[PDB]
């Protein structure tokens, strides 16, 4: 077991890690990444 | 009484959950894995 306590230096003190991994299956359409706001605007000749 | 849900005994590694005269009628299909 670590015995962790608070007067210890960097190098023994815990850290906390997270992994992420992705595969793709075969999923053709599975979660994907998000967007966001452009403000709206109307009777212009604008690209959409 | 009024007790059901008799139909499996087990649920592993669920991958998808959700909650939330007369004719009622289905179409099924399973193309691309949807
Ligand atoms: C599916 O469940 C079995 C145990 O029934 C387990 O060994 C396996 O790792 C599980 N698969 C995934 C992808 O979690």
């Amino acid at each position: 077991s670590y015995g962790f306590r608070p007067t210890y230096g960097v190098g023994h003190q815990p850290y906390r890690v997270v992994v992420l991994s992705f595969e793709l299956l075969h999923a053709p359409a599975t979660v994907c990444g998000p967007k966001k706001s452009t403000n709206l605007v109307k009777n212009k000749c604008v690209n959409f | 009484m009024e007790s059901e849900f008799r139909v499996y005994s087990s649920a592993n590694n669920c991958t998808f959950e959700y909650v939330s005269k007369n004719l009622r009628e289905f179409v099924f299909k399973n193309i691309d894995g949807y």
